[PDB]
């Protein structure tokens, strides 16, 4: 029900990779907020209601890049 | 305090490059900055909502970090690792 503020680190992410997995992200399911964020702009950043994580994660391994893990999750407050 | 020993080994908050962050449409900002440190090396920074909890991986650990009102964190962390917060600049 509370929208998550999730961050998943790419591993050595060309620029191209960081468009691609933006672009994935926001077009999942729940999704309304992506970016790249983290010192070295190597973090997908996702707000979301509901979102399957785990499926978003399985999407950007099989069509970004090998490496890709949750590295953060906040609840948003209201 | 975990302050005290940061600043013996080089670390001001003040003088930290601001995290790489964004405010997201339709959530709150968040009003805390985190910095990550792998024995006193900074890693990473990010922002956190003050008063509040978030889950991040540290080294090889999932691990709650507790955000107190004043932006002041607290966890067990891993040995070696060292998280600080501080308010953000205007909040």
């Amino acid at each position: 029900m509370k929208p998550q503020k999730i961050v998943i680190k790419l591993g050595m992410p060309s620029p191209k990779n960081r468009t691609k997995a933006m672009v994935l992200a926001a077009k999942v399911y729940g999704v309304s907020s992506v970016a790249i964020t983290g010192d070295d702009k190597d973090q997908l950043e996702v707000v979301g209601v509901d979102v399957d994580t785990a499926c978003l994660v399985s999407c950007l391994r099989k069509k970004v890049l090998r490496r890709a893990d949750i590295m953060v999750v906040e609840e948003a407050k209201d | 305090n975990e302050y005290i020993d940061a600043k013996k080994h080089g670390i001001d908050l003040s003088r930290e490059r601001a995290p790489n962050f964004v405010d997201h449409p339709g959530i709150p900002p968040s009003d805390c900055f985190w910095f990550l440190y792998k024995n006193y090396v900074r890693q990473n920074a990010g922002v956190c909502q003050s008063d509040w909890s978030f889950d991040m991986k540290i080294g090889q650990y999932w691990v709650t970090i507790h955000t107190d009102e004043g932006c002041r964190l607290s966890g067990i962390i891993p040995a070696g690792w060292l998280i600080l917060g501080m308010k953000r600049p205007g909040f």
